[PDB]
RNA sequence: UGGAGAGUUUGAUCCUGGCUCAGGGUGAACGCUGGCGGCGUGCCUAAGACAUGCAAGUCGUGCGGGCCGCGGGGUUUUACUCCGUGGUCAGCGGCGGACGGGUGAGUAACGCGUGGGUGACCUACCCGGAAGAGGGGGACAACCCGGGGAAACUCGGGCUAAUCCCCCAUGUGGACCCGCCCCUUGGGGUGUGUCCAAAGGGCUUUGCCCGCUUCCGGAUGGGCCCGCGUCCCAUCAGCUAGUUGGUGGGGUAAUGGCCCACCAAGGCGACGACGGGUAGCCGGUCUGAGAGGAUGGCCGGCCACAGGGGCACUGAGACACGGGCCCCACUCCUACGGGAGGCAGCAGUUAGGAAUCUUCCGCAAUGGGCGCAAGCCUGACGGAGCGACGCCGCUUGGAGGAAGAAGCCCUUCGGGGUGUAAACUCCUGAACCCGGGACGAAACCCCCGACGAGGGGACUGACGGUACCGGGGUAAUAGCGCCGGCCAACUCCGUGCCAGCAGCCGCGGUAAUACGGAGGGCGCGAGCGUUACCCGGAUUCACUGGGCGUAAAGGGCGUGUAGGCGGCCUGGGGCGUCCCAUGUG
RNA sequence: AGCCUACGGGCAGGCGCCGAGGGUAGGGCCCGUGACUGGGGCGAAGUCGUAACAAGGUAGCUGUACCGGAAGGUGCGGCUGGA
RNA sequence: GCGGAUUUAGCUCAGGAGAGCGCCAGACUGAAGAUCUGGAGUCCUGUGUUCGAUCCACAGAAUUCGCACCA
């Protein structure tokens, strides 16, 4: 089905993923259905994680199991916290 | 299939007149030993592991006998009891001497054809004298009497035939024992820089090119960088992708081992017989050098006329022969047979050379000189 | 050499042989029906035509007929029956079809 | 790179005396002061009117040789400069002056650009704390360019800043001779620079 | 924010006109040369042929066994070997094997591109909502028994478990025929009649978790259709029988000659039909001042194919590269009785060619399949290796040092040049040496709360003892092309229309700045040249932006069809045209 | 005629249409090659004559036609780029 | 690697080292040409056989064609 996962970018020895939603079937770095954030697993920038929630919120409201580690970041950006 | 080094390795082979039994004996040797331990073959005794080259021995294979004999630690001279020594017996003995085969073990074959004790003793006497004639210790060499054919046929009947069960097969064990005892295991120069003269080059279908030869010194293993020196326009450098002993994966080849070295990215058009594989920078290609040379006497099979400037004989270095132009010192018009002199040479093709390297000089199929490189000029 | 996926084939076969059957029944069973409408029968036709239906919707459960194929077979089957009994007979016998 | 080889051999040819050695290129012997003519068997012979091309050329080769920088590197700047909005003519220089090796020269730490390089390369220089050895490196406005602690005691870097006590320097700079650490005020404007060159020709030349 | 021109027809001139050079670019190759590193990149030729290893599986929380290794008594004991659990090999059954990876052969087509249509349609796993799961029955592997074979593997016989197949029930609902109302291509509702449902397994067990079934909605992924756009030859001009349409069928998820009967004769074409040739399309890429010209290699998207051709089955989805059937070619194996294979997956071999790599490390990260999870697989991927193929960074030193060694080259014999160059003196210190040493990795999992929201704990690194930091520390590679003009850089000797050079113009016939060597110089520099190809300059196919009296160019003249173009004034429409907004890109 | 049944029916097997390819036949389009033959291009100093440029020493040229070793000659007609 | 074929003036080519050609030079030219004058190997290498070797023998080399197998 449709998923919320990361897509590698940047250069070698310098990951820089892209929080995105695509159909499982498309390849990793394939064509996404819609972007929702970026993540730098090295924090070279003070802004390494980032996630448009409204969007990430929607894509879930419609069903879209995100990678385990896609959940992580999402969560971490306070996607589920409801108070 | 892997090859595990467990016994000292020795290189031997069969020489002797045509039809006397060299090839039949070679086959018998492999079958007989196969019963115990489960033209280039291998076989082992309780004492050593042997690589054996069976020389066709014909005149048109002369250059091949030269390189084959040069890599032998000892040779098995096969002489038919029904014929006695013949022209090739004498020819192979001289060649063995000139290329330095260190020891000779004799196998009087076809005794199944001769029973008369006197004729058998006469043949042995003749062979011993023949060996003495070329300066081999004829009176000390082992002379085993047997039948390669009957031994071979017995093994064909019963591949499991073991020592002590068949008189003919036991004669082969007598030879194997003589080889184990009379031919000493030489000291291998395993601590020196790797160097292996290329004997032949083949393409292992679906694997790449492979260069075979006997390691002269040093060692070699997969992942080792090696230079291909001589003959070609420039020295080529590659990496070893494989090392095999009789087509079996070998951990590391060492001096004395006759192996197959598979090379990376090199076609059979980039490696050839005569070139040498060596540790990068250990040896270089040259064409001009000075050398101390002994001109063989007519009484030693050489010519009665001497060397002269402009003479272009063949120079034999390790596994190949290249034409070289001789240049004598000023004033010297000729170097006569029996004399030792130093002159310059310019090969028509580059060859991996180094000071102290020995080489022979031949004009066609006749040995006319023995030299040693004394100085590399270029 | 071989890599155990043959089972799929194995299964394939079975599964085929499987529906091949039921599918034919639908047919033979269907024809049987129309044959009675063409022969201008009445109940027996419907009874058949009726049984027909059931056998079909049943085939729809498995990986045999599905989607509209389901209906398609019926939307036609009983579509003809009526248009064969309108040749006097009249659905005197309450079967699948309704006045 | 950085040329390497005869220099007061260009202190010639170009004619226009340019300082490549520094100290000596002040002596009564920049050789230009001794030989006012281009090197070679000829050099001193009636010279033909240089073609409208030779000019546009010789000027370029001049300026470039001044900073001792490869055509490749040179060229790349020029383009970049031709690209950046504004008066390409000027710009060029700016980027050409922003080279660390250069700065470290104007800031006195080095008796000549060639020497500058070495220093920058050997890590004897640093920036905003961390050290650098990228001669090419383009310094931004507001950067502190000083000697490294380990270097602070180099017999040379000493003798150099020594003379610096007194002399003023580039209006777009600020040398703190004491703690031997200059700053990068801003990109110099043409008026600020004053080399024996007509940037126009260079521009022209690159449209050949 | 952008546009430069020169050489060559003449005794000289202007014009025309072709040729040619200066620039940029390339998946390059070839020559001479070659020190360090990062990031990129690498069969353009035979869609020729391939050794070997590895590339797709996974569930014991669906079922029953074989083999192996633990724990425990029903009759009074071994036997019918009944039970809970942890290995292994298959079987059954489920989900995946239709993605991912590879290639450009074919395709001039609704293939691609772009913008719409679907009242003509499908969509497994994931979401949201509504509703339920009561009873029996059935047979096939495994397995056991006997048999054939070298192998691949197969026939006969006897048992058996299910989330396997089947029937009856229940039917919120949903499917189908006819009629009614609403709407309008078959869309929504409704009346009678008929038809269709389910599967258990696991834990903390009248309480949940994972599943099952049915229906509606969503989301994602498609099918089909249409308008416009997308190559050279007209020395290819007429083409067409399922051909064009029709009524009725068949077929499908669905439209439709897609297919079949029967009927009607149509349908297309100089706005280029039909035919030949050539070709995967786009995003983009290269050049140009732009308009254009050329191009489609890497990466992304669409299509197509898996030795050549055809066909179905299974399934949500395939006519399915590592599934099946048949024909053909080819290669192989063999016990000569039959069988086997399909690198355009990774790497590697051979052939061809001017030419294009390691049979590498790892699943640690990302992504994917199965599973509740632990976790298994992953040549996808993440890294490493090989080649100046490209881009970028960097080194072979720095400051001094003679009115100026030597050597070598010129020399009007005084001297001039190489040249501050060197030597020499000081300082720096690539390499090398020792010490320390990563980011990438926080989740899944464990405890509290509710297995959620929120908080706390723990494991995991291929690259790698590499980067990078600190200490010590030696002056430590340079080459190639050119120097008559265009085009920057000149003298001597040799040679004597010879030898040779050469992009166009041209040079060499005994004083050559053009050949060959030398001294010197100019250019670029770990590169420099050469050959090939694209754009430019070329306003030299000219819309921007050209022409035809003599330079190439008016049809021998006329009549006229299509087509192109069209006086003045008033009013209606508003297709071109123009503006705004919005979708898209 | 066989196999299964829960009697409806299914499978096996039989027949037919479609059908890859294979065969035979007769066409179309393109490429290669072929005794000999036709012209054409280019190549320092070979032969024959003199057509053209000055009335080019018969103005020239040109369509056509015949003719001659060769350029070319001539007939009719045309043009001036001849008088 | 195994075998065959091939290797004589500058160019073409055949047991007492030749033919043809043109080729080289001189004269002449301001030159080239044209004319006149004139001139002219190691036979792939070495060694051997022979009174004498391009020729015969052996060794070798190179070119070329076919064969070659496959750690
Ligand atoms: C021999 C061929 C190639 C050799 C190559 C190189 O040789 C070497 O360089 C080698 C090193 C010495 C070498 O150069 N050999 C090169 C040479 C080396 C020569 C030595 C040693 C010698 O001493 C003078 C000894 C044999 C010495 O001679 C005597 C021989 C007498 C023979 C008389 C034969 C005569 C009348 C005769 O008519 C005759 C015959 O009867 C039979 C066969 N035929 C054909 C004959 O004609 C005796 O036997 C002594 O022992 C090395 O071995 C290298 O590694 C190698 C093998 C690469
Ligand atoms: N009688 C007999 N014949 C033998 C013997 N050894 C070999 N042969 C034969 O002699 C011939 C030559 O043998 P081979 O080994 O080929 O000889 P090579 O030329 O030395 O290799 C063959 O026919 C063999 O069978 C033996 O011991 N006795
Ligand atoms: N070990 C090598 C391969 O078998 C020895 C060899 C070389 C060459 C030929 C045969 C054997």
């Amino acid at each position: 089905m449709v998923k919320i996962r990361l897509a590698r970018f940047g250069s070698k020895h310098n990951p820089h993923y892209r929080i995105v939603v695509t159909d499982a079937r498309r390849k990793r770095d394939g064509k996404y259905i819609e972007k929702i954030g970026y993540y730098d697993p090295r924090k070279t920038t003070p802004d390494w994680l980032k996630v448009d929630v409204e969007r990430a919120r929607y894509w879930l409201s419609v069903g879209a199991q995100p990678t385990d580690t896609a959940r992580r970041l999402l969560r971490q950006a306070g996607v589920f916290r409801q108070e | 299939g892997e090859f595990i080094r467990t016994k000292p390795h020795v290189n031997v082979g069969t020489i002797g007149h045509v039809d006397h039994g060299k090839t039949t004996l070679t086959a018998a040797l492999t079958f007989v030993t196969a019963a115990e331990n489960p033209a280039h073959v291998e076989y082992e005794t309780a004492k050593r592991h042997y690589s054996h080259v069976d020389c066709p021995g014909h005149a048109d294979y002369i250059k091949n006998m030269i390189t084959g004999a040069a890599q032998m630690d000892g040779a098995i001279l096969v002489v038919s009891a029904a014929d006695g020594p013949m022209p090739q017996t004498r020819e192979h003995i001289l060649l063995a001497r000139q290329v330095g085969v260190p020891y000779i073990v004799v196998f009087m074959n076809k005794v199944d054809m001769v029973d008369d004790p006197e004729l058998l003793d006469l043949v042995e006497m003749e062979v011993r004298d023949l060996l003495n004639q070329y300066e081999f210790p004829g009176d000390e060499v082992p002379v085993i009497r047997g039948s390669a054919l009957l031994a071979l046929e017995q093994m064909h009947r019963n591949p499991k035939t073991r020592r002590g069960e068949n008189e003919w097969v036991d004669k082969i064990w007598e030879l194997l024992d003589a080889i184990d005892e009379y031919i000493p295991t030489p000291v291998r120069d395993v601590d020196k820089p790797f160097l292996m003269p290329v004997e032949d080059v083949f393409t292992i279908t679906g694997r790449g090119t492979v260069a075979t030869g006997r390691i002269e010194r040093g060692k070699v293993k997969v992942g080792d960088e090696v230079e291909i020196v001589g003959l070609a326009p420039e020295t080529r450098k590659t990496v070893v992708t494989g090392v095999e002993m009789h087509r079996k994966t070998l951990q590391e080849g060492i001096a004395g081992d006759n192996v197959g070295v598979l090379l990376r990215g090199v076609s059979r058009e980039e490696v050839e017989r005569g070139q040498v594989l060596a540790k990068p920078g250990s040896i270089t290609p040259h064409t001009k050098f000075e050398a101390s040379v002994y001109v063989l006497k007519k009484e030693e099979g050489g010519r009665h006329t001497g060397f002269f400037s402009g003479y272009r004989p063949q120079f034999y270095f390790r596994t190949t022969d290249v034409t070289g132009v001789v240049q004598l010192p000023p004033g010297v018009e000729m170097v006569m047979p029996g004399d030792n002199v130093t002159f310059t040479v310019e090969l028509i093709k580059p060859v991996a050379l180094e000071e102290g390297l020995r080489f022979a000089i031949r004009e066609g199929g006749r040995t006319v000189g023995a030299g040693v490189v004394t100085k590399i000029l270029e | 050499r071989n890599l155990s996926a043959l089972k799929r084939h194995r299964q394939s076969l079975k599964r085929r042989l499987r529906n091949k059957a039921k599918k034919s029944a639908i047919k033979t069973l269907s024809k049987k029906a129309i044959q009675l409408a063409q022969e201008g029968k009445a109940e027996e036709a419907l009874k058949i035509m009726r049984k027909a239906e059931s056998l079909i919707d049943k085939a729809a459960k498995g990986s045999t007929l599905h989607k509209n194929a389901a209906a398609r077979r019926k939307s036609r089957l009983m579509r003809k029956v009526r248009q064969l009994l309108e040749a006097a007979g009249a659905p005197l016998i309450g079967g699948g079809l309704s006045a | 790179g950085r040329y390497i080889g005869p220099v007061c051999r260009l202190c010639r040819r170009e004619g226009v005396k340019l300082y490549l050695k520094g100290e000596r290129c002040y002596s009564p012997k920049c050789a230009m002061e001794r030989r006012p003519y281009p090197p070679g068997q000829h050099g001193q012979k009636r010279a033909r009117r240089p073609s409208d091309y030779a000019v546009r050329l010789r000027e370029k080769q001049k300026l470039r040789r001044i900073y001792g920088i490869s055509e490749r590197q040179f060229r790349n700047l020029f383009e970049e400069a031709s690209k950046k909005k504004g008066v390409t003519g000027s710009v060029f220089l700016g980027l050409l002056e922003s080279r660390l090796d250069n700065v470290v020269y104007r800031l006195g730490f080095a008796v000549s650009r060639r020497q500058a390089r070495q220093l920058v390369r050997h890590g004897h220089i640093t920036v905003n704390g961390r050290r650098v050895d990228l001669p090419s490196y383009r310094v931004r406005p507001g950067d502190e360019i000083a000697v490294a602690e380990k270097s602070r005691n180099l017999e040379l870097i000493r003798q150099n800043l020594e003379a610096m006590k007194g002399r003023k320097v580039g209006p777009w700079l600020s040398l703190d001779v004491e703690g031997m650490k200059g700053k990068f005020l801003r990109l110099p404007d043409r008026e600020d620079l004053a080399l024996p060159v007509n940037e126009q020709l260079v521009i022209e030349f690159y449209s050949r």
